[PDB]
């Protein structure tokens, strides 16, 4: 079905603090307020599935922190 | 020739603007500023082979980031395959305007400095060089080809065989 | 262009916002709904009143209906301007124009 | 006279499950159509020599009523990665191939 | 008598014979034969009526046909309009005053 | 009478009221416009100048 | 999981559309770069943030936002009660 | 009535037919350059039929006996408008479907 | 109401009975020859009255 | 607004297309303040409910989710891509690339039939099915 209230007052919120040219009276700038990806390439999921290891290890090592 | 040369200048004239005010940066001093960059003195000659190689290894740098090896940029900047090309492949290959803009002022570049060094070397000399110049700068729409991926160089175009008519 | 999807994103929000967290989870549609069908009712020339819809927001939503009737209004008349004129045009548009006319 | 027609026959219905994805389905039909109503059997017809899955496969039902019900559930449903089509075992054989044939001249 | 109104016939009749074509295939073509648009219904063509000056290429007019001698080649210009077969409003104006007389 | 159902041509200069009546009422109101035309043709209620004519 | 464990694949068409196929040294380029970009910009951002800014709000003088609009509205529209705020009827009638 | 009238100022029972235009007709075939000539351009000399004297079309027929009525989709609808333009299409292949009309690039069907 | 998913038919397998009448409702027969047809070749009647 | 559903992250976005198994999964991948996004959104809710019988719609923010950008290639306003039994499926519009939309459309109705096609190509067996229009011109006159 159609999304939940408070999932429509996520993207309410959302779009109002994304576009001051309608909401928001303060200021403006359209879009403006106020990281590894796979390449789906067969040959890169090695490189990419460490990159992803080594990352959140890192951001393990960050909660241990 | 000379009805449009005149049409050109009253046009640039009419069409001035004041310049604006700006802060006075300058980019090669900012460059000279940072630590990747140093000066020395060298003759023209050699800075302009140095230049063709560099614009030379730029450029296949751009092609061979696919991985998608089709495509042959000779030391002339003439991109030719090097096989025949399935759809899908002919697809691959198509690169944007902007591609082949930069190719071919490379390619300008390399013919001047090509004539220089002609000229350094004894294959010709003084006159035949400055004819050379000028017959390049007055025919860059034959030998080159920029108008294919930018029109508006049409007007440089004619403009230069007007400007060999008045010569 | 889009002056409407602007308007009542803008109108939904404002309502959202100052309605309690213990009923927005269920009247965000049904308030939907009725700027739905005030706005038919104005295109309709028929009388819109829901007994039980508070004054606030009834005021609310008349302020979002006059808006949108007057983009409505003039954005119409100045495609058919345009197509009058002689412009380029497709089926769609004319047929929704010759609606709106 | 093949002799495999002689396992299911119980007196029980089968169901000729026919567009079947030929790279799977060894069992996965008998998977899906164990649900209901228990334990039964359910064949799948690989042609020897080529292991390649010829399609059509058959099921054998206990009853003619659950064997409705799972027609009307199963007609069409995803199984493997093909729609499966049902439609009525035909074992047409030598005893009732002569007794049409008796009665075709009458 | 009006000229504006030749030109405009004939923009028009360019706009139907370019969305013909258009919807044959995406990309227009070069020098479009008339003898699919100009063929009558009856005889599988569009039976397009024309008010403009379209000159059938000589090369169109070639064709062959082949029977137990062999092969033989043959060929036969311009394409006609409604107005030299529509008759003047004067002269339809004057004959029916004749002819009603006539028939008086 | 009951109601009359209105659209509207639209050639694009300017667009031309269209009205569908229940079919009754046409064939009462085809009959009648037939009978007021014919009489009113035979007792000349129209004078020459109003056009257009049947003749021309 | 990145969103190759779905077992999918891309598709490219055009050698233009981005990509290509990061360590203490490259950061500090990096931030050289910026900062000759920056150094570069700032010629004529004043003037050009002013006239921005000085436009956008004579334009926001002779037409307001929409919010702006339906701020009374919203205020009004404060007062009502949660008794009233779960008793709205619905369309269906 | 909805539908525009070209003939809004005549009456064919009345004033009888004001133009004629067999003779046009007639001229446009000569023009084209004969039965034979317009013939050559089509794909009627594939058929092999003897003569073009005892031939007949079937408009609206179609693989489906042309369904003309049913409860189809729009989209459906919108096929079975299109199969007259495929019919049209391959009538007309030969003369439409050469180098001179199209330009360059030219692929073989597969088999 | 959602679009019913697009199924085709089982088929029609059994007919005459009460299958004609479902016909004979609305896809009754029809002239079946002459007009149906174009007759190509010549025109007979006047040319262009489509 | 947008009640339509939003997937935050690339776990959700593939369990998502995952999840279905006899519907036609269309996903949009944009930003939802872009008034390209706008209007093709507003289509797509316009649609939801009528097609609720044989697809499901996703909307998906690039900035959110910009792990999909470079394998699906999205960089431009807005895109809409169908799926089917985790299967990309391709539709012949005849805009010169049939892997994806990439402009918003203002008619439901062609929305509607675009969807039907790919659902119907799709159970059939097809990997690419061809589109009732050929969107190469924009038929305006």
């Amino acid at each position: 079905v159609y999304a939940p209230g408070l999932d429509i007052e996520s993207s309410l919120k959302q779009l109002a603090e994304r576009r001051t040219d309608i909401f928001g009276v303060e200021e403006t700038a359209i879009g403006k307020k106020i990281k590894v990806t796979w390449d789906g390439h067969s040959g890169s999921m090695a490189r990419t599935q460490q990159a992803a290891q080594a990352n959140i290890t890192l951001q393990e090592q960050i909660e241990a922190i | 020739s000379y009805q449009k040369l005149l049409k050109y200048y009253v046009l640039n004239a009419l069409k001035h603007r004041p310049p604006k005010a700006q802060k006075k940066r300058y980019l090669f001093r900012s460059f000279k500023a940072t630590k990747f960059f140093q000066s020395t003195k060298l003759d023209w000659v050699e800075v302009g082979l140095q230049v063709c190689r560099q614009g030379y290894n730029m450029l296949n740098l751009l092609i061979h980031r696919k991985n998608l090896n089709y495509l042959h940029l000779d030391y002339n900047f003439n991109l030719k395959p090097v096989k025949t090309l399935t759809t899908k492949e002919r697809k691959k290959s198509r690169f944007g305007n902007a591609f082949h803009l930069c190719r071919e002022v490379l390619r300008l570049t390399k013919l001047v400095v090509d004539s220089h060094v002609q000229y350094r070397l004894g294959n010709v000399d003084a006159f035949q060089l400055a004819d050379g110049l000028q017959y390049i700068f007055a025919h860059v729409g034959q030998l080159t080809g920029m108008y294919r991926y930018k029109y508006k160089l049409m007007r440089q175009i004619r403009m230069c065989k007007d400007l060999k008519h008045l010569i | 262009s889009h002056f409407d999807l602007e308007l009542r994103a803008a109108v939904m929000h404002d309502i959202l916002d100052m309605m309690p967290e213990g009923i927005k989870q269920n009247k965000a549609r049904t308030i939907l709904q009725h700027l739905s069908e005030a706005w038919r009712c104005w295109k309709a020339n028929i009388p819109w009143k829901v007994p039980g819809l508070p004054t606030p927001i009834e005021n609310m939503i008349l302020r979002y209906v006059k808006a949108k009737a007057d983009w409505w209004t003039n954005t119409a008349h100045y495609n058919r301007e345009r197509i009058r004129r002689g412009a380029t045009v497709d089926k769609t548009v004319c047929k929704k124009n010759l609606g709106r006319l | 006279e093949d002799p495999s027609l002689l396992e299911w026959d119980a007196d029980d219905f089968r169901i000729f499950c026919g567009d079947l994805g030929n790279e799977v389905n060894d069992d996965i039909l008998a998977r899906a159509f164990s649900r209901f109503p228990s334990f039964l059997k359910a064949k799948v017809i690989r042609d020897k020599r080529t292991g390649k899955t010829k399609g059509y496969g058959f099921v054998s039902f206990k009853d003619p009523s659950d064997y409705v019900r799972a027609m009307r559930e199963m007609n069409g449903k995803y199984v493997g990665s093909r729609p499966i089509k049902l439609r009525k075992s035909m074992w047409k054989d030598r005893n009732l191939d002569v007794v049409r044939k008796k009665q075709k001249e009458k | 008598n009006t000229q504006e109104l030749l030109d405009l016939l004939v923009k028009c009749e360019n706009k139907i014979q370019t969305r013909i074509k258009i919807g044959l295939n995406s990309k227009m073509p070069s020098r479009f034969p008339p003898v699919v648009f100009y063929t009558p219904k009856e005889l599988g063509g569009l039976g397009m009526l024309s008010m403009g000056h379209v000159l059938i290429p000589q090369s169109d007019l070639r064709w062959s046909k082949q029977t137990d001698v062999g092969i033989t080649h043959f060929r036969s210009q311009l394409i006609p309009n409604l107005y030299r077969y529509i008759q003047p409003w004067e002269s339809e104006f004057i004959d029916s005053q004749r002819v009603w007389a006539e028939y008086a | 009478f009951k109601e009359v159902g209105i659209e509207f041509m639209d050639l694009y200069s300017h667009l031309v009221p269209v009205y569908d009546v229940e079919p009754l009422e046409k064939i009462t109101d085809a009959y009648l416009d037939q009978y007021l035309w014919y009489e009113a043709d035979k007792r000349r209620l129209f004078p020459p100048w109003i056009k257009p004519a049947d003749t021309e | 999981v990145p969103g190759l464990g779905r077992g999918a694949t891309g598709f490219t068409t055009r050698s233009d559309i981005g990509p290509a196929r990061y360590e203490k040294d490259d950061e500090e380029a990096d931030a050289i770069y910026a900062a000759l970009d920056k150094r570069m910009d700032e010629r004529r951002k004043e003037r050009r943030e002013q006239r921005e800014k000085e436009e956008i709000e004579k334009y926001r003088m002779e037409r307001p936002k929409i919010q702006q609009q339906f701020s009374d509205l919203k205020r009004k529209l404060a007062e009502v009660t949660e008794e009233e705020w779960l008793s709205i009827p619905e369309v269906g009638d | 009535v909805l539908k525009q009238n070209p003939f809004w100022w005549t009456h064919q029972r009345h004033d009888g037919k004001l133009w004629n235009l067999n003779n046009y007709r007639t001229d446009m075939i000569q023009a084209l350059g004969g039965v034979e000539g317009i013939l050559e351009h089509t794909l009627f000399k594939g058929t092999y039929f003897p003569t073009w004297e005892g031939l007949f079309w079937e408009k609206a027929s179609g693989f489906e006996e042309s369904m003309k009525w049913k409860k189809l989709t729009n989209a459906q609808r919108s096929g079975l408008n299109q199969i007259p333009n495929r019919r049209f299409t391959l009538w007309w292949s030969p003369t439409i479907n050469r180098a001179n009309v199209y330009v360059g690039f030219q692929v073989q069907l597969d088999l | 109401k959602p679009l019913p998913a697009p199924l085709d038919g089982q088929r029609k397998k059994r007919g005459g009975r009460r299958y004609r009448k479902m016909k004979e409702r609305l896809g009754l027969t029809e002239i079946r020859k002459q007009a149906n047809r174009m007759s190509f070749g010549e025109i007979e009647e006047d040319a262009y009255q489509e | 607004s947008y009640m339509l559903p939003h997937l935050h992250n690339g776990w959700q976005v593939d369990q998502a297309i995952l999840s279905e198994e006899d519907r036609v999964v269309v996903i949009r991948f944009g930003h939802d303040w872009d008034p390209t996004c706008m209007k093709m959104d507003e289509v797509l809710y316009s649609i939801a409910e009528k097609v609720k019988n044989f697809a499901v719609i996703y909307l998906v923010d690039i900035t959110e989710v910009p792990d999909f950008n470079k394998m699906y290639e999205l960089y431009d306003p807005c895109t809409v891509m169908f799926f089917f039994r985790n299967k990309h499926i391709m539709i012949d519009l005849g805009t010169g690339n049939n892997n994806k939309i990439n402009w918003a459309m203002e008619d439901k109705q062609e929305m509607v039939d675009i969807i039907e096609t790919v659902y119907r190509g799709a159970r059939k067996g097809r990997g690419l099915v061809v589109s009732p229009k050929d969107y190469s011109t924009k038929y305006r006159y």
